[PDB]
């Protein structure tokens, strides 16, 4: 009872249809995430990359940084976290001038205009996320 | 409101009875919705109407309600009628509320043919098989049955709305009915919290 | 047809069911059979192991199944019930998969299968059908008499 | 001055596309930072004035702020100095999302970007922002000679 | 911008444009009913409805804010932030992507009362009551 | 003085990263059609 079979029945591509790569869960989580996900804008791609990673990213400085044992240990996290983000869209904005240097298509993410729509997104988003979860450590009592 | 059963009453001579002509703040849609809160209400204040009878009386089960917290039904049975519901623990309000919402959402989703509203008959709960007439002693009667007796369902829900407004008032505002004012039984709170408190 | 039917019951069914019931209804059946049977080992293992090692959260939650799970944090239960939405909207999204087969998140119609899948089918099934019985029985005893399971074997 | 400003572009003819450089757009947004800027250094006159930032000669602790505090160094950071720079942070943060982010509403900072021109020159915030940023110069060009600072200046003058 | 629904030429120190109106619309719309909410909440408040509970007894509505923001108005600011995320999406999509959507309609009709012959009338009456309750909403606030 | 905390990250860390994003960038710039 074979378990693994060729990609796409293609014995010669350097891949295979293991339960990891093809199963269902798989599939259905993977097509289901923003990047994935059909319908979506790139904007709607960005935006929510961009909250689901500023979220999390004011975490490791908050309790980990050097100013964790002092009071102005969240305050210090989240500026980190910007400077992060900052340097995360830059990083993407150069990635979009050096890869789509010429397109005039838009609407897709291997796009100018599309992948410069997605980091727009990402930025907004990751700005918002980490503000949304200064605002949610602030408030811890609460939970 | 002309097709709709309570269309026709000989105490509302006949008339479809709408003076504020709320059945034409939108399509059939939100009239089909009326006509499915109308029925709730009905069925619930009947159910209501029951339970406050029981309870006005002295009839309980026999046992403890929750041993853990020695809440009894005896204890339920002597504190009126409302402040009861404030004596059952909060987990067992919460197990009364969490099936009376599971419910609601299957009476909202399982409809073959639709939505009340968008194909479905309003008060229509028969696709939850056997919730209604799990006896099943309404299998040997036939369609002209069901009619007359779904246009009394409709008639006796509208009076035990009535008669639950009713003691629920006469607790609130003193004396709010005469005749149900000695309140030998009436007493405390007129309208309870969910979960007590929240 | 399916694979539930083994050799001590046969095919179990005295009350219909099977027959005069959808397709849709026979998978709804099964997935709800496989996710019983899987929860229910996810119970026994945990109370099992819980009774006797539980080092989380100081070692300080009873072992009383009943009673640890009221002693947990409400944060904990919110993202335990977080996780299990989570699993259960894919659970949905599989469903309304137009290839669905009844518990199957990993697919396993697109390869060739032989009959030694279906004899671990229904070696998942039957270990699901008995953690059925057994975590219902350990619910119970724990109400009872307030012990978990193996401190009511000792 | 546009010989000189073809002599650049043709210099560097990349940074050129985005607006970056001697363009318009470029002339237009400083402008307006510096509109802003006499605005900004007018309300921290008045703030000092009232007495509305936290001030005097208290100063940080590395035990509140770290290495970034300088203490035992021979800067000396007041909180007015503190609280003034998270001010602009959140000034910088803004502004950064607006730049990078949506171009929600308003104006671009990129020319645009897709291939969009300069437009060489109401239409005369231009010329408000050649007056503030000549205005910011002569500032500057004072408080380094004369060496009578930045706020005395700006108090006396008005 | 002359066809929309309370519509008239009342646009001193103008700014909307052709490709800001929708999103202006919008801001009109979600001010005005918060505007509606806000009043009601006050007069209410003010009057005497309250929740029933000694830590609301005591409060008014000048004083209920600084009260409420530890639990209360948290819980209010978690599910305002969800809804208006939901408002968002479909927000930033229209303006600054793609979308064919009016000013205001997040699909909150399961009703159906814009079915009804007099569906116009809802949408101008939504528009002057939050108008309405935007001014009163100024007045009793400041 | 101040010179030092305005100057040392201005010309150390945000100076560098615009330059290797202008390398970079550069670099990865094509052939003229
Ligand atoms: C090559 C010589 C040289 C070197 C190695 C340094 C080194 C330093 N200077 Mg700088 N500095 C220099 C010349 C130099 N300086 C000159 C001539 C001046 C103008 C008067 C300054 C003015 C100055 C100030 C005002 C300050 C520093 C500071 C510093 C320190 C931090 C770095 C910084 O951002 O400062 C760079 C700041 C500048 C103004 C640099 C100006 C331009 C120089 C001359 C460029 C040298 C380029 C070199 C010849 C070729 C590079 C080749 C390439 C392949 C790498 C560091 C020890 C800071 C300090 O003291 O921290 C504790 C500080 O506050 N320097
Ligand atoms: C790799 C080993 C290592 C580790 C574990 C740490 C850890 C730490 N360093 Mg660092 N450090 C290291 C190497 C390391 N350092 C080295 C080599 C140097 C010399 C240059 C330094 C120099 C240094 C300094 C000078 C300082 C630190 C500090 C710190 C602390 C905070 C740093 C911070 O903000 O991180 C931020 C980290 C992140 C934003 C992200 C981290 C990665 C995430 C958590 C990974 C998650 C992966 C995930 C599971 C993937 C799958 C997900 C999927 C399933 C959904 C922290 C204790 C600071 C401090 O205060 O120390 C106490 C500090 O001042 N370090
Ligand atoms: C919506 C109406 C309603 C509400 C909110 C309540 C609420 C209450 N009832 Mg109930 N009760 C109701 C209707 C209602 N009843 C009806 C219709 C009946 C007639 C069967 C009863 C008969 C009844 C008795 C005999 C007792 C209660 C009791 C109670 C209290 C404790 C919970 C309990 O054990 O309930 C039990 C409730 C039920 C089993 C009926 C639930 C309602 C469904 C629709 C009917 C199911 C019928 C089916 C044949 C079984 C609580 C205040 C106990 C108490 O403490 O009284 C003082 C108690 O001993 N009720
Ligand atoms: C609730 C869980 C559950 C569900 C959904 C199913 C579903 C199924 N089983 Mg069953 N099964 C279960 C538990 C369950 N089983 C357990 C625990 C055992 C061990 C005894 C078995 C043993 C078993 C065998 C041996 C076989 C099946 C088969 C089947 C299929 C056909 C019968 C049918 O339609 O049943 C419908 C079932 C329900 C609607 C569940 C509710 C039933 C009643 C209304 C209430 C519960 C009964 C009773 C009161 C128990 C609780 C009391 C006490 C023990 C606490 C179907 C996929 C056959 C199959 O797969 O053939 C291809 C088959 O051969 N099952
Ligand atoms: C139905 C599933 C279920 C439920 C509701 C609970 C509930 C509980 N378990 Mg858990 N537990 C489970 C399965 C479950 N368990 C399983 C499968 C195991 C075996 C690995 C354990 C092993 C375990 C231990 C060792 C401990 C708990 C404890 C707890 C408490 C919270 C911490 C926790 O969940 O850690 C669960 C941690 C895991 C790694 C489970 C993984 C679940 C898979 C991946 C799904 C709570 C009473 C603590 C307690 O209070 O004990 C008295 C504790 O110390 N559980
Ligand atoms: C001149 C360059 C430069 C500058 C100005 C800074 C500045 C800073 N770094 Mg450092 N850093 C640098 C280069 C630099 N870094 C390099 C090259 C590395 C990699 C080896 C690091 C690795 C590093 C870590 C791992 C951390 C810092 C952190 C910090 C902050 C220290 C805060 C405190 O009180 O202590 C501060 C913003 C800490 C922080 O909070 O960052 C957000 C921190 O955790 N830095
Ligand atoms: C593990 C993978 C993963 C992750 C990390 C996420 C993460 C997220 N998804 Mg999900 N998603 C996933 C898988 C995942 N998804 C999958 C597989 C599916 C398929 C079912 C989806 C389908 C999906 C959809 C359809 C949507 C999301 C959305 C979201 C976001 C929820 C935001 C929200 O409204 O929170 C709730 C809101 C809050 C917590 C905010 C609370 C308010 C705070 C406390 C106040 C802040 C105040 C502050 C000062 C600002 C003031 C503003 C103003 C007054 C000026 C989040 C980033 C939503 C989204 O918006 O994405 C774009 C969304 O619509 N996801
Ligand atoms: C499509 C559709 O609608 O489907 C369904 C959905 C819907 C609506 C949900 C339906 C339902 C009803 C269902 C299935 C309801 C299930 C309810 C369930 C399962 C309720 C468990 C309660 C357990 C408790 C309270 C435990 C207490 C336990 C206590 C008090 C203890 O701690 C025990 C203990 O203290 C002792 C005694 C002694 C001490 O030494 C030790 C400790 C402290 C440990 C319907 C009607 O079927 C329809
Ligand atoms: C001066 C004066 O009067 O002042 C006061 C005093 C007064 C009068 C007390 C007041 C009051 C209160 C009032 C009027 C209260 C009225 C309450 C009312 C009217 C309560 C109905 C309950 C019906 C139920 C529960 C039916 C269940 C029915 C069921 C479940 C079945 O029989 C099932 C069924 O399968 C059988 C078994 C046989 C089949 O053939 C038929 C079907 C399928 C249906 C007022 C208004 O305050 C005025
Ligand atoms: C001589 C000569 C030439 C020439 C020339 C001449 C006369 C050139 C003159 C150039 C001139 C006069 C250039 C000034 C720029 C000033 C700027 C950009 C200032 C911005 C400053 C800003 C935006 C500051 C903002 C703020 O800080 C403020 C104020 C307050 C703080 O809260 C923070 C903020 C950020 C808000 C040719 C023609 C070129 C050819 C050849 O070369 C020969
Ligand atoms: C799958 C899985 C997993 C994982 C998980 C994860 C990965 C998670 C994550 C999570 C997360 C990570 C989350 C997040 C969230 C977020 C949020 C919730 C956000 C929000 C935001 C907001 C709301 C914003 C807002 C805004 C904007 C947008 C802009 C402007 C500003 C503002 C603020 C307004 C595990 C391992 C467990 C295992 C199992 C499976």
């Amino acid at each position: 009872s074979e378990f693994v079979k060729p990609f796409n029945n293609d014995p010669f591509v350097g891949n295979l249809s293991t339960p990891v790569t093809t199963s269902t869960a798989t599939k259905l989580y993977l097509g289901n995430l923003p990047i994935y996900r059909k319908g979506l804008s790139p904007l709607m791609r960005g935006l929510e990359v961009g909250m689901a990673h500023g979220y999390f990213l004011i975490g490791p400085f908050y309790i980990l940084g050097p100013l964790r044992n002092s009071p102005n240990a969240l305050l210090v996290g989240l500026f980190s976290a910007y400077g992060l983000i900052i340097i995360l869209t830059l990083a993407l904005t150069i990635y979009g001038l050096a890869s789509f240097q010429d397109n005039s298509t838009g609407s897709n993410l291997e796009s100018s205009k599309g992948w410069r729509s997605f980091t727009s997104g990402f930025t907004v988003g990751a700005l918002g996320g980490a503000s949304v979860a200064y605002v949610l450590l602030n408030n811890v009592s609460f939970f | 409101v002309e097709t709709m059963e309570g269309a026709a009453g000989p105490e509302t001579a006949g008339k479809v009875f709408d003076p504020l002509g709320l059945a034409s703040l939108g399509g059939e849609e939100t009239l089909a919705f009326f006509r499915h809160a109308e029925l709730k209400h009905g069925r619930v204040a009947m159910a209501a109407i029951v339970g406050f009878q029981f309870h006005i009386n002295h009839v309980h089960f026999p046992g403890y309600l929750s041993p853990s917290a020695g809440v009894t039904f005896e204890q339920l049975a002597g504190v009126g009628p409302f402040e009861a519901w404030n004596l059952i623990p909060l987990l067992g309000k919460m197990q009364i509320l969490f099936t009376i919402a599971g419910l609601e959402h299957a009476s909202e989703c399982l409809d073959p043919a639709g939505h009340y509203t968008k194909g479905g008959t309003p008060g229509n709960l028969k696709f939850l098989k056997k919730f209604w007439d799990t006896p099943g002693f309404t299998d040997k009667l036939t369609e002209e049955q069901k009619a007359t007796k779904r246009v009394s369902e409709l008639k006796n829900g509208r009076l035990a709305m009535i008669g639950m407004a009713s003691i629920i008032s006469a607790m609130s505002i003193p004396g709010s009915v005469p005749l149900l004012n000695g309140a030998p039984a009436l007493t405390g709170t007129g309208f309870v919290l969910p979960f007590g408190d929240f | 047809d399916m694979v539930g039917a083994c050799k001590p019951l046969g095919f179990f069914d005295p009350l219909g069911f099977s027959k005069d019931a959808s397709p849709a209804s026979m998978a709804k059946f099964r997935e709800a059979e496989l996710k019983h049977g899987r929860v229910a080992m996810l119970a026994c293992a945990g109370m099992i192991t819980a009774d006797k090692f539980h080092p989380l959260y100081d070692g300080k939650l009873s072992s009383n199944p009943l009673l640890a799970i009221a002693q947990v944090p409400k944060l904990g239960l919110l993202q335990i019930l977080l996780f299990i939405g989570f699993m259960e909207v894919f659970g949905i999204l599989n469903s309304r998969r137009p290839d669905y087969k009844p518990g199957d998140f990993l697919g396993s119609s697109q390869w060739d299968t032989t009959e030694v899948w279906d004899n671990y089918q229904l070696r998942e099934l039957n270990n699901g059908r008995l953690a059925m019985f057994a975590s219902i029985g350990m619910l119970t005893h724990a109400y009872i008499t307030g012990k978990g399971p193996l401190e009511l074997l000792d | 001055f546009e010989a000189g400003m073809a002599q650049y572009n043709a210099d560097y003819p990349w940074l050129a596309k985005y607006g970056f450089g001697p363009s318009v757009k470029a002339e237009r947004w400083n402008g307006r930072h510096a509109m802003f800027g006499w605005v900004a250094i007018l309300a921290t006159g008045v703030a000092k004035s009232h007495g509305l930032l936290p001030a005097g000669d208290l100063m940080l602790t590395y035990q509140d702020w770290g290495g970034l505090a300088q203490q035992g160094f021979n800067t000396y950071i007041s909180n007015e100095r503190a609280v003034i720079m998270i001010a602009h942070v959140h000034a910088l943060a803004v502004s950064f999302a607006a730049a990078f982010g949506p171009q929600v509403l308003g104006d671009s900072l990129t020319l645009l970007d897709g291939e969009k021109d300069e437009e060489p020159y109401p239409a005369a915030e231009i010329a408000n922002g050649r007056m503030a940023m000549f205005g910011l110069i002569s500032l500057v060009c004072t408080s380094a000679f004369t060496g009578m600072d930045i706020l005395q200046i700006v108090d006396i003058g008005t | 911008l002359q066809g929309m629904v309370g519509n008239v030429d009342f646009d001193p120190l103008g700014l909307s444009t052709p490709e800001n109106i929708k999103w202006m619309r919008e801001a009109e719309l979600k001010h005005g009913r918060m505007a509606q909410l806000a009043w009601a909440g006050y007069v209410a408040v003010d009057l005497g409805l309250r929740f029933p509970g000694e830590k609301y007894a005591g409060l008014t509505s000048l004083s209920a804010h600084d009260a409420t923001v530890g639990y209360e108005l948290f819980l209010l600011l978690l599910l305002v932030g969800t809804f208006e995320t939901i408002g968002g999406k479909q927000i930033y999509d229209m303006q600054m992507s793609g979308a064919n959507r009016e000013a205001g309609d997040f699909g909150f009709d399961p009703l159906m009362l814009l079915k009804s012959p007099n569906a116009e009338k809802y949408k101008l009456a939504e528009l002057t009551h939050g108008r309405a309750a935007m001014i009163a909403f100024s007045g009793v606030v400041t | 003085s101040f010179l030092p905390s305005i100057l040392t990250p201005l010309v150390t860390l945000v100076f560098p990263g615009l330059c290797f994003a202008l390398f970079f960038v550069l670099i990865e710039q094509d052939e003229i059609a």
